């Protein structure tokens, strides 16, 4: 249902500063021209960016080469993740290894500070499926939650 | 932008160019290119006409359904002009004839509506104005027609600052007044095609560069009146005091002035389009280098 | 890989008919220019004729090229017959369509198709 | 004065225009029946002055009665053309008026107002000739309306 | 209809109204649907 | 019962029977014969049997399909001979109809069948026009539907409803132009279909 | 059971050989068809004095489109579309919404007269009798755009016409 | 409800106006906007609501065969009337 959010307060044009500092429509061409004069004066750590919630994997690549070129690896994102050790280094370090499907074989689950209800719906609806017909066991780290 | 001039589509009939031009003096030899172009990109056209509609019905097949509006307007009036521009982006004035009648002189159409046009369009807060003046427009002039388009130039500079100020040559094609004027039948001509002056036109609107600039729209080659006129009863296997000033005058050279090869446009050679203007009326004309 | 020929065995026996199609539609185009009326030039017309067998120099199917030759001597017939209106000659030219350029850039400026 | 005289100039031409509509007709397909029942007795369209026979020569409308295809749309604009003027476009049915039934067609001109100017488009699947008999004299409306010679005497 | 009148209504046109074609009084289409997409409005006050 | 259309047993045992009489002078072609349950023979035959398949049924004594009522072809993508060739003939002797079916593809050309039917002219024209099957030995293979200079075969499944390229008159050019087509309002295809079987008869096994 | 249209014997006895010579040479049977024509001549001709006489229509008339009202004038319309899955030609676009009182109602409803085949499929589709074709048949217009009827126009029409729609209707819907 | 805009333009029943800013009413400049001026919303409010003794009541908009198809209302909550989905008339239980 969320979906209809896709209608309203949308980006539609290009839009750069003018001098009152007020944001103003503008063309491809002028936004573009600003932002790679800009791109092509700085270097190194002078440029980062940060990726949000719902970038797709070909947007990221695109804008991780662009920022090498400049010899930049501040590529961020905003939800965190230990650096500590391997890091990113092994997949299994960051992934769901077991698989939501996974969760149906299981006869005990712990869950560590966590709201599967509201994080991942349909993954809760997985566990609760496991819990009514397999009688898995279902432990729980953090607040009482429902 | 405004939501409903976004540009959509592939440029074709029925795509959305964006563009909403009012375009006066269309019923004419340049309006009815100029209309074509818009139309077959999309664009809306209003048309304000003088003449009767039935004059006006070469041009409702240029554009898809809705896209060719037509509204009466009179060139004194200042009420029609304010209608018929207050909706759009940008004007374009064709407005003029060749010849004065008992109504209207080269002042009127060439001065005083041209200005009228420009003045209402800036109350009205069109953001592009195109004006069409002459390449030879110059108040030493003999030719009536020609002292009046410098005034008329000088007076859309002052009113319309930002305007795009395009001054052609004689330009040949198929209801043309040049090469039909010929044959029908010292001075050095640079005539220009019509389908290029149309191109030079719509590109103009598209380019922010064009506004506040004047340019000169002149063919690739120059030639002696006596030869060009040779050429054409050869293609073709063969008029006023003031008509016949213009004929006459040798087409200036303005080199600080842009011209079509500014706006993208490359200029087309007499001789690969004499003979579409000519085969209807049934060698190499020297070039001046 | 057993199929049925049009009708040449193999692409030497193709290229032959290629060669005669394309010399029969060397030779008509004064004539078409002329019969037509048209405001090409003669240059333009052959010029024309070997853009478009160039378009198909990479096919190596000799039952393709068989059709392609098929299709092209239509095409001639319908020219020299005067079946074709002077319209139906000039829709090769494409006089009427603004250039698309072909640069990402100006891909990118103007929509969303590639 | 000489405004008066211009106005019965023009009431006069026109009225002898619209009193003598000479039509050719494409009878392109099924509106051209429709159209024959037009001139046939019942409505009997040369009694308005509307002969039923005219060479495209001394046509003074040209009546597209049918679907216009893409490989028919050359001869239509050909013998347009070839209209002496003054000339006038009725558009009968709904093939002509925009396609109709085969507006998505791959081999229909959608609408013969891509291919010439129309004066009176005529709905309908066919129009009845009763129809297109009320078209025919909102034509001549039109014409009453006409004011060449005023508009040129203000020229 | 001196005979048998029509059946009154509320909202039957009063006055019939001939072909306007042609006229001021033609009709003239246009969407009646309003507009979906809203777009977003930059802010007003600076910040940058 | 009123609302049903009656079953005639007379006529599907005689045009089964037929049928088989058929396939048994003809082995070297027929690969099968069927009848369908309002009496229509169909003859599925290898495309090499167009000429003598059809020169038997016209001239032989106990056939004598005189007239060639249609000849058309039918798109099937999923094929990998995806033109099927449907002769419809009929027999005045006998009072009866019978059906020829063939098969090729974009490629392989069919015998003309001008020989045996004059009537075969055009609608071998037809097919080539609409859906591009060349037929060998045609007197005069051209199109004869589409606009000079077509490209294409607007039959096919695959081509669009409204084709490529649409006309209008350039004033410009003072002709009338071909443009890619545009439409101010694009066909809205519909998904009629229901989720549900309809007729169990036809199911066919997974 | 069949007949010959041409398969006569001529008589060749001397009296029938001169009736076809008096016929070829006197040009009897050419002016036996002046008789006919001048028979018409004098009967009534069948033309009527149109706009003044009308053709003669029956209640069934499939003419322009009209969108109608219930009694207290709201509309008919439930925006069930069912009009628009039927059109042969995809003449009708129709959009609906919730209205603001709730109830189900058409935003958009559109009908390309230009499109249209003026078949009565919608009529017959709709379960409501909101849309019909309408007797008028005298609407013809100057430009093409006139022709692209939308809600409004199409309300418009049900209210101008509406008097008659209904005896229409009233005449036939037992037929129905 | 017909009612105009700032602009003098008025507005349809379904809520269509041309912006300030918006070209296309260009379209109407010598001519004029169709606007039907019977809002059938205004028009069925109008209209009383029905007392009738029962839990439920039918309703086929009248006429018979003329109307719609015949639907079943039920009118046990008394906080608000029974309201027919296809002609917009009320009903409420006494
Ligand atoms: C010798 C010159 C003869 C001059 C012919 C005068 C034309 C008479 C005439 O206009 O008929 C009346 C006409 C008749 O009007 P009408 O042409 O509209 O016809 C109306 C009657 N029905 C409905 C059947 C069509 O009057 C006019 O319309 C005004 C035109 C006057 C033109 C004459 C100007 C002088
Ligand atoms: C005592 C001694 C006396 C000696 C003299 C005796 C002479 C009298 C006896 C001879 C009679 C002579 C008749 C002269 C008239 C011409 C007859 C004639 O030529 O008819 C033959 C001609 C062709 O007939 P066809 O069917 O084609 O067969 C022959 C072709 N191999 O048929 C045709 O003409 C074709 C028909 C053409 C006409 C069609 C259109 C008009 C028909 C109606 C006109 C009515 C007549 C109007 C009378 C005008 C009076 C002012
Ligand atoms: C006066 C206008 C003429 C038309 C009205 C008369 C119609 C008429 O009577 O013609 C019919 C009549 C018989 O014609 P038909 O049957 O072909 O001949 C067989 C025996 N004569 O035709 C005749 O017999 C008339 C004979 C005409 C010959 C005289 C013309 C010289
Ligand atoms: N073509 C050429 O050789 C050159 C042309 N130009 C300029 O280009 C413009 C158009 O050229 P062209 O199209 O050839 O001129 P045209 O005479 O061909 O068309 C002129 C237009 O002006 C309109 N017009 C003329 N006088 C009046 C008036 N008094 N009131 C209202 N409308 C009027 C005409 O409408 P109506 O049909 O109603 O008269 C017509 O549409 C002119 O300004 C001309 O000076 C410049 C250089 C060379
Ligand atoms: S508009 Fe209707 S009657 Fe006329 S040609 Fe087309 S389908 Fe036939
Ligand atoms: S009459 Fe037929 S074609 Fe016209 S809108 Fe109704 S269903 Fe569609
Ligand atoms: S007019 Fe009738 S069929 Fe069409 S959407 Fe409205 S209620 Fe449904
Ligand atoms: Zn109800």
């Amino acid at each position: 249902f969320a979906y209809d959010g896709l209608k309203r307060q949308r980006l539609t044009e290009p839009m750069v500063r003018n001098e009152k500092g007020l944001l103003t429509h503008t063309t491809w061409e002028d936004a573009l021209s600003r932002v790679a004069g800009m791109l092509q004066s700085f270097q190194g750590n002078d440029v980062a960016a940060i990726a949000g919630g719902l970038v797709d994997a070909e947007a990221l690549i695109a804008l991780k080469d662009l920022l090498n070129r400049v010899d930049s690896d501040t590529l961020c994102t905003e939800e965190v993740f230990p650096t500590a050790g391997a890091g990113t280094d092994l997949r299994s370090n960051y992934l769901l290894n077991t698989t939501i499907a996974g969760v149906e074989e299981a006869d005990v689950v712990l869950l560590v500070g966590t709201n599967p209800r509201f994080e991942a719906p349909l993954f809760n609806a997985r566990i609760r499926k496991s819990w009514l017909h397999n009688d898995l066991k279902v432990a729980l780290i953090g607040s009482p939650v429902d | 932008l405004h939501h409903a001039v976004i540009p959509h589509g592939k440029g074709g009939r029925s795509s959305v160019s964006g563009i909403v031009a009012t375009v006066f003096g269309a019923t004419g030899f340049l309006g009815r290119y100029v209309v074509n172009h818009l139309g077959r990109m999309g664009s809306q056209v209003i048309v304000p006409h003088r003449c009767e509609p039935y004059d006006t019905m070469h041009l409702r097949p240029m554009g898809d359904l809705g896209q060719i509006i037509f509204m009466d307007w009179n060139g004194r009036d200042k009420d029609s002009i304010r209608r018929a521009v207050e909706h759009s982006s940008v004007v374009i004035n064709l407005v003029g004839r060749e010849w004065e009648t008992q109504n209207f002189d080269f002042e009127d159409v060439f001065v005083k509506i041209p200005q009228a046009i420009a003045q209402v369009s800036k109350e009205a807060g069109v953001e592009k104005f195109i004006h069409i003046s002459h390449l030879n427009a110059d108040i030493k002039s003999s030719s009536k027609y020609l002292r009046s388009k410098a005034v008329g130039e000088k007076e859309v500079r002052e009113t319309f600052p930002e305007a795009t100020i395009i001054k052609p040559a004689e330009i040949f094609g198929r209801e043309d007044r040049f090469l039909n004027y010929f044959a029908n039948i010292k001075t050095v001509k640079q005539p220009v095609y019509i389908v290029d002056v149309t191109k030079g036109i719509i590109n103009a609107i598209k380019d922010p560069d064009a506004r506040g600039k004047t340019f000169a729209f002149v063919g690739p080659s120059r030639y002696l009146l006596f030869d060009l006129v040779q050429y054409v009863f050869a293609v073709a296997h063969r008029t006023t005091r003031d008509k016949v000033e213009r004929i006459h005058t040798t087409d200036k050279i303005l080199p600080h002035l842009p011209g079509l090869e500014d706006l993208g446009v490359e200029a087309t050679p007499l001789e690969l389009k004499a003979i579409e203007v000519l085969r209807r009326h049934r060698q190499p004309a020297k070039t001046i280098p | 890989t057993s199929v049925k020929p049009i009708f040449s065995r193999d692409m030497n026996e193709a290229k032959r008919r290629v060669r005669e199609l394309y010399r029969a539609w060397y030779r008509e185009v004064p004539n078409t220019v002329h019969l037509f009326q048209l405001d090409i030039s003669v240059k333009q017309g052959r010029d024309k004729v070997r853009e478009m067998f160039k378009k198909n120099a990479h096919i190596t199917d000799p039952r393709v090229v068989d059709l392609l030759v098929i299709k092209g001597k239509m095409e001639l017939e319908e020219t020299i017959k005067v079946w074709k209106q002077r319209t139906h000659v000039m829709r090769f030219f494409h006089e009427t369509e603004a250039p698309r350029p072909k640069d990402f850039l100006s891909k990118f400026y103007v929509g969303h198709d590639p | 004065r000489g405004e008066y005289v211009v106005a019965k100039l023009d009431d006069l031409i026109n009225w002898a225009r619209r009193s003598s509509l000479w039509p050719m007709t494409f009878g392109l397909a099924c509106c051209a029946v429709e159209m024959m029942h037009m001139a046939a007795p019942r409505y009997d369209m040369d009694r308005f002055g509307v002969v039923f026979r005219a060479s495209p020569r001394q046509s003074d409308v040209m009546i597209v009665a049918g679907t216009l295809t893409n490989k028919m749309a050359p001869a239509l604009r050909k013998v347009y053309d070839q209209m002496p003027e003054p000339r006038y476009v009725v558009s009968m049915g709904s093939c002509a008026n925009g396609g109709g039934y085969y507006h998505y067609s791959y081999s229909v001109v959608r609408g013969c107002d891509r291919i010439v100017p129309v004066d009176i488009y005529v709905p309908g699947c066919p129009p009845t000739a009763e129809a297109l008999l009320y078209g025919i004299l909102q034509l001549q409306k039109k014409i009453k309306r006409e004011k060449r010679l005023r508009i040129w005497y203000r020229r | 209809p001196t005979v048998k009148p029509p059946t009154a209504r509320k909202f039957i046109w009063t006055n019939h109204k001939f072909n306007l074609s042609g006229t001021p009084q033609q009709y003239v289409p246009y969407s009646t649907t309003r507009k979906k997409i809203q777009e977003w409005v930059p802010p007003s006050t600076p910040y940058k | 019962r009123p609302t049903v259309r009656p079953r005639n047993d007379v006529a599907h045992k005689q045009l089964s029977a037929f049928g088989e009489y058929v396939a048994e002078i003809l082995p070297k072609y027929v690969q099968q014969v069927q009848v369908s349950c309002f009496n229509e023979l169909e003859i599925c035959i290898h495309p090499d049997g167009v000429i003598p398949v059809l020169t038997f049924l016209r001239d032989h004594s106990n056939a004598q399909f005189k007239s060639l009522a249609d000849l058309t072809a039918v798109d099937i993508p999923t094929r990998q001979n995806r033109f099927e060739i449907v002769y419809n003939l009929l027999s005045l002797r006998f009072n009866s109809r019978i059906r020829v079916k063939t098969y090729t593809d974009e490629l392989t050309p069919i015998e003309s069948s001008v020989p045996v039917y004059k009537a075969a002219n055009w609608y071998e024209r037809e097919i080539w026009d609409m859906f591009g099957v060349f037929f060998a030995n045609h007197p005069d293979l051209r199109r004869i539907l589409t606009d000079y200079g077509f490209e294409g075969h607007p039959f096919r499944k695959d081509f669009p409803l409204s084709g490529y390229v649409e006309l209008r008159y350039d004033d410009e050019v003072k002709r009338v132009v071909a443009e890619p087509v545009e439409l101010a309002q694009e066909f809205r295809k519909f998904d009629l279909n229901s989720p549900w079987e309809a007729f169990p008869a036809y199911r066919q096994p997974p | 059971t069949y007949k010959y249209v041409n398969l006569r014997e001529p008589s060749m006895d001397m009296k029938s050989v001169t009736d076809r010579a008096a016929q070829t040479l006197l040009w009897t049977e050419l002016i036996r068809g002046l008789g006919m024509t001048l028979s018409y001549l004098f009967r009534e001709p069948a033309t009527i004095n149109y706009p003044f006489e009308k053709g003669p229509l029956s209640p069934r008339f499939r003419g322009e489109h009209a969108l109608r009202r219930y009694p207290s004038g709201e509309e008919r319309c439930i925006a069930c579309k069912l009009c628009e899955a039927v059109c042969p030609a995809q003449a009708i676009t129709i959009e609906a919404e919730p209205r603001a009182d709730g109830s189900r109602r058409t935003t958009r409803y559109d009908i390309d007269m230009t499109k249209c085949i003026y078949c009565g499929f919608c009529q017959e589709a709709c379960p409501v009798d909101a849309i019909v074709e309408g007797p008028n048949f005298e609407f013809s217009t100057e430009t093409h755009e006139e022709l692209l009827y939308n809600k409004e126009k199409l309300l418009n029409n049900g209210d101008k016409w509406e008097a008659e729609i209904a005896a229409n209707i009233q005449a036939d819907y037992l037929y129905r | 409800g017909v009612r105009t805009s700032p602009t003098g333009e008025k507005v349809t029943h379904t809520g269509q106006v041309y912006d300030d800013g918006d070209y296309r009413k260009v379209r109407f400049v010598g001519r004029q906007k169709e606007v039907n001026e019977n809002f059938a919303i205004d028009l069925i409010a109008e209209q009383p609501v029905s007392q009738v003794g029962s839990r439920v009541i039918s309703c086929d908009g009248g006429g018979g065969a003329l109307g719609h198809p015949r639907v079943y209302i039920n009118l046990d909550k008394e906080t608000k009337t029974g309201t027919c989905g296809y002609c917009g008339l009320q009903f409420r239980q006494q």
